[PDB]
């Protein structure tokens, strides 16, 4: 007698948005914006190092905290907030650029630069770098005059990179607490450090003066760095206040660095990270962290954007 | 105690498909789902879903620092840039979803219409539209005849005499 | 001296609504607007309008200076970035409007069709399409009968005998 | 006899664009791109300061022009082109970064750093900073030797921030027109200024030499600044050519800074600004200024984008 | 040995137009193209094409260097920005094309339907839909009559008696 | 008897993508992503200079390689990889910013600054700048003491820009291989160079020391530059290690610079360039080079995006 055409419906309708309507009910919808966070660092498949109290830049110079990571190798690199690049108070020049380089280095390979010295002390040590007793950066040499107040001989040291990769060279300038202390270490008169390459040229002067005490010290050691091209040479000319490198650094390969405050997990597999954990999602967007890194869904301001996966829901006439 | 079609409600009992048939005759009332229309609709929606799962091969790394804050000028430039692209993606996301949902709803309405139009062309001159999305069949259509319509084996030639007779006085 | 429907013009006299009816009988010619179709169309367009008024909560501050020009390198980087996102928004704006206008026009065409289709299902077998978007009514339809069609109280059962008679010889 | 279905139309049709057509007439359309500008700064509801001839950075050091704004408080901050940060010719290092900081500071709170001095003059003044007579920056102290050519004693001054907000510390280096003039002020020999923190370390040397005359002066005073973290300390070691701070600065809260060339209006309420006025619009886009700031519609290159607010217009057959 | 319409295939022989007519009578089988529907479709597609040819007046210059690499920090900031906008345009391009193709296909389907619906309104009560997108004509329609349908000069009044007679017994 | 409505179709269908389907066949489609490259530089209509072995910054200072381009004029400027800004080993400070300025300069107009000197040599020359015999930068003057080890007189030179355009002023600091070599040239004692403007102020010290040998030389000449506003003045105060400018530079107009490694073609007309050639296309996107410059289609990651230019293709039932 009669045949009717129809479509299914529910009493359990879910609202979505369109070009025209706001809150139009459809039969079924799904979320496009990921909000589910895994408060761990899913490190399965990736060789991972947790620097802990070692700052990433410290792996190059070598304070006590970084003694394990002097030649580390990794696919994933994690920096911790408690980390520190420094024992004797100081900071890197162009620090962030260098960090970014080391974050994707794959780790570092160290190699002796082979500097040799004559009428000069090299055993410069401090209480801030305790290792059994007083000590200093593992990869560096704190050069002094010889006895006390004695003149520091003008020196010239050079290093050639005989490898097919750029060499990371680092050196420090020491700022004594006073011109008195500077003289006691390197002798009277003005002091100059010039660093020349075929692509780099800079000059440095020490700056004795009272600073606030950090780690019980008012002195500052500031670090400088350059990348040395293959077959290129660096030459160091100096007469005091110079922190010499003992080894150069070579990047191992490819990696990725993050800054996290949550534990590492080796069972879960991930590819998108932020400071609070791992984002694992096939969803196109996320509202967790705008600074998330790796292979991630795009960050959006919205916490939810429902995509209709069903027709417009129309309740049945009772 | 009548039955009604899509033009004035959905069917909360149609639980084995998106689109379907509801008939009534001497044998009583019945409801079955249509495969071809339902599958088409499902194929298109899942098609959208796959199109949004396709991950990006672009890897992004840190350009700032939340432990040691970068220099102010370059920091504000970075934040200004990030928030700008965040605005863009937030816009894109909002519009994409709104655009797709508008399409999902419409293409579903299309499928419903195409199904209705198909049945109409099957019944030829043997039925009339009742206005609710149903067809008054002007001959006797048992369960067998009703099934014949659903699987497109209905031959209007068989019932045309009986039908045209009843439609006119 | 005939009247015509949507299939070959609009009505510059229809000033109290977007969609409507125009009839002619012994009582003469008349024109009224349909509420449900007009309101639906207006609801959707205003819906678009509200969707574009929704302001952003993102506040942006200066990253350069038009009194003391910034350093050249960082300045060109900033300008390059700004012009890039300007290109993106200009693209977005152009496409958004073009996309919405395409939809606004189509959904209006849909409403017109749905109205036409509705009336058709009301008149059942008592009328025929004249091709201009009008229905030739094969019985007498006074002003009262015409109003009955507009408010969906027309019962084709009342006129079916008279109508089918006239349609056939 | 006959019933027809139709739609309205006009002879007054307006053209829009779609995916396919260019210039398709619709019944009614509206603009999406704002172009209407209010050549004023709608400041209603916001505490507003018009710096006028005072440069924003001048509020910190305190030339005569900025004497009113030494401890200003605002929700909205306006810089004027005629403004100047300087009386005695000079400029800030990292000036723009500092400006951006002050633009959203909410104003500044000043507090004495409490430096005390012995065998030294502090009444350094100049003709370029006239205030009744010759003078100097209100927040700074121009330190000299004592009589003339006399030696400037090595000094060390420190300041500790006992507040829960970072302190804006500023100091200047004076570059005399000649080594002759430098000696007359601070004495013979080389001069050094070192500034140390727990997060900052720098060093400075004066640079005597002839510059072009600005404000009748060929000397230059250059300013340096840092943000001092809570509970942290700054130490100044110097022996001449040092412009000392007298007070530190603390940011009041939250604000927004603009650069405008039009009058201020206190009756109108606004939230989007540019150099030429206030943009008040619910429209999503604008073609007024790409560098507009605040809460603004997005800038676009197009002057007009018409959005159809009605159906396709089809003229009635005559 | 029958002929069929759009509802179950296209015509690889229709080589002088996008849409067309295929008839069969005593004079035999024939195929011609419809101008108005074909031109409309072509006008809209070319309209899209022009809309994408409209070049941009934005000129962009170098902000980095591939001979002398810039400073690392500003270099990574630049690369991060460029790759970000590259992601945006890649998204935009992908979506634009996908969106337009969806529309191109649909508007073509619309034109086909509008053509079919037009012919239907021409034939009035003199024909019936066969289900394949064709019309069974219930009177004799020679080549002249067939041409009359294609150029909209067919008057159903001329054949209505003969047609209604055959449709009923 | 029967009339059928239909649409055309092909057996030669081409797949495209939509919102729902992947690989839906349409009758006809076209490419939106340009991939066709012209490995030439279409320079028709544009005045073009191929710097070759001359570096762009060299056009200002004037090594032998750039002698032709000392006052060049162009619409399009091409840098070559073999190019060099330098004869005597050295580099510009803020080099890239300056390059970007010169790339859109339209070329340069040179004008004598009119510096005159007394008890001093100006004929400083080197083997690295060979021109017939030993020589030096064409636009610069290598100033020396007079005989050998003799004292270099304190000097002050100033230049005023009497034109309505900014003047590009350049000067160099010479870093000798040793303090011995520095003394031989400019005399004993410390050396200072101060450069003052009304908008610029800087100071410079030489830095004698051993560098690696570039062009047979271990010495480095570093260049500094500023833009001098109309009616403004620069003043140079120095006592040695100073490379003086002989002429200033003025930008001719408007241009565009590229870095290419392919030949120049003067018959073809173009507007989009990259290192590998010219992109000539009406297509909206391109997958050739992300760093392409000029008026270009947007770069995308995809190599192909097919746009349907025909209906959905449906094969005819056999
Ligand atoms: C600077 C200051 O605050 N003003 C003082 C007050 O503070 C003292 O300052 C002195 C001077 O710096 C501090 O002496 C330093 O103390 C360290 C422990 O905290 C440590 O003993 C330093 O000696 C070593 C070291 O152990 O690291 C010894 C190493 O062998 C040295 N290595 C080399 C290669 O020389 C090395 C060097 O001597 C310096 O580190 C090089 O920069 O360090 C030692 O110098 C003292 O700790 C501070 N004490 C306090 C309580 O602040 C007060 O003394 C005050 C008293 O009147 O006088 C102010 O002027
Ligand atoms: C430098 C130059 O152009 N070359 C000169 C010519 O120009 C004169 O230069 C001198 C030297 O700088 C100028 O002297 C200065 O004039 C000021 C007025 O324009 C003012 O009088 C300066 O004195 C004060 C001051 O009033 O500000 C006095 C303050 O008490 C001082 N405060 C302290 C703490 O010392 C202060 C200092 O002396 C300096 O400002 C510190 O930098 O300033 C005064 O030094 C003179 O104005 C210039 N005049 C002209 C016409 O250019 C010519 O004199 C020329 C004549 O042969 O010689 C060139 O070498
Ligand atoms: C520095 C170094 O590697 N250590 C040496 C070794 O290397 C030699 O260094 C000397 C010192 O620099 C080199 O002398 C220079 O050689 C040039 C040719 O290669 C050239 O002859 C330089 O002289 C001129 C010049 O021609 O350019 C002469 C110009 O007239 C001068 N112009 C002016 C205005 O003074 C000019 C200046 O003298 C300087 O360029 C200013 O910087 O340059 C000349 O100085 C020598 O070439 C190097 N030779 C080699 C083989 O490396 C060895 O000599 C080694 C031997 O024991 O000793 C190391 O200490
Ligand atoms: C409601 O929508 C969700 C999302 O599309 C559907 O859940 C999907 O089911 C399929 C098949 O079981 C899975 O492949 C997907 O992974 C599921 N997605 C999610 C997010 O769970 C669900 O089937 C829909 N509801 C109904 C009744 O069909
Ligand atoms: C033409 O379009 C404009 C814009 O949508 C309509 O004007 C709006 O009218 C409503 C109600 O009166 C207001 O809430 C809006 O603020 C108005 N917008 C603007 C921009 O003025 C107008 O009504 C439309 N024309 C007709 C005849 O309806
Ligand atoms: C298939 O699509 C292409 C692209 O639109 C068509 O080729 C165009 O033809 C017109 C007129 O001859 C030209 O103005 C365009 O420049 C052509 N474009 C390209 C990319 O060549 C082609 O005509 C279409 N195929 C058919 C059978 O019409
Ligand atoms: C960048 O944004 C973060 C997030 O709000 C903020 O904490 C940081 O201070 C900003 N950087 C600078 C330099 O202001
Ligand atoms: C940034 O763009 C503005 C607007 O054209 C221009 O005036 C300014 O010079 C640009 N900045 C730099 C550093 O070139
Ligand atoms: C910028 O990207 C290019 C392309 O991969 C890369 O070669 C270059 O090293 C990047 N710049 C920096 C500073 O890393």
């Amino acid at each position: 007698d009669k045949i009717c055409l129809g479509h299914h419906a529910v009493s359990n309708g879910t609202k979505v948005n369109t070009l025209t309507e706001r809150g139009v009910e459809v039969v079924n919808a799904t979320e496009t914006v990921e909000r589910t966070n895994i408060p761990r660092i899913c490190s399965k498949g990736k060789r991972t190092v947790d620097l802990g109290q070692c700052g990433l830049l410290g792996t190059i110079t070598g304070p006590p905290q970084c003694d394990q990571f002097l030649e580390f190798s990794a696919d994933l690199i994690i920096e911790r907030r408690e980390g520190s690049d420094v024992c004797y108070p100081g900071k890197f020049v162009n620090e962030e650029a260098l960090r970014q380089i080391l974050r994707e280095s794959g780790g570092i390979d160290k190699e002796a630069m082979g500097f040799t010295y004559s009428g000069i002390r090299t055993n410069g040590a401090t209480s801030a770098c305790r290792r059994s007793g007083s000590s200093f950066y593992a990869e560096m040499k704190w050069l002094l005059s010889n006895t006390d107040n004695a003149a520091f001989p003008q020196m010239t040291k050079s290093y050639k990179n005989t490898r097919k990769s750029p060499a990371l060279i680092v050196w420090g300038i020491h700022h004594s607490v006073s011109t008195a202390e500077q003289t006691k270490l390197y002798g009277s008169g003005n002091k100059l450090v010039t660093v020349g390459s075929s692509n780099y040229q800079q000059s440095f002067v020490p700056s004795p003066g009272a600073r606030p005490q950090v780690n019980g010290l008012s002195g500052r050691i500031d670090f400088h760095w350059l990348m040395l091209n293959p077959n290129d040479t660096v030459t160091f000319s100096f007469n005091g206040a110079f922190i010499a490198p003992d080894r150069a650094s070579f990047l191992r390969g490819k990696s990725m660095g993050i800054q996290s405050g949550v534990q590492v997990d080796a069972n879960c597999e991930g590819d998108c990270y932020h400071s609070g954990g791992t984002i694992i999602s096939n969803l196109p967007f996320q509202n967790i962290d705008s600074r998330a890194v790796g292979k991630c869904p795009r960050y959006v301001k919205q916490r939810s954007l429902l995509l209709a996966t069903g027709m417009k829901n129309v309740p049945e006439i009772p | 105690g009548a039955i009604a079609g899509f033009i004035e409600n959905g069917w909360e009992g149609l639980i084995d498909g998106w689109y379907g048939f509801r008939h009534q005759n001497a044998q009583g009332e019945g409801t079955a789902a249509d495969y071809k229309s339902t599958q088409s609709a499902i194929d298109q929606i899942t098609g959208k879903l796959n199109r949004l799962i396709e991950k990006t091969n672009q890897q992004f790394e840190l350009i700032d620092n939340e432990f040691n804050e970068v220099e102010k000028q370059i920091g504000n430039v970075i934040n200004w840039t990030r928030d700008s692209i965040t605005e863009v993606w937030s816009y894109n996301a909002e519009l994409l979803v709104a655009m797709e949902n508008q399409h999902t709803i419409d293409l579903a309405d299309s499928e419903m219409d195409k199904l209705y139009e198909r049945v109409k062309r099957q019944l030829r001159e043997n039925a009339e539209e009742d206005g609710t999305g149903c067809f008054e069949i002007f001959h006797k259509c048992d369960d067998d005849c009703m099934a014949s319509i659903r699987n497109n084996t209905y031959d209007h030639s068989k019932y045309r005499e009986e039908a045209m007779q009843n439609r006119i006085q």
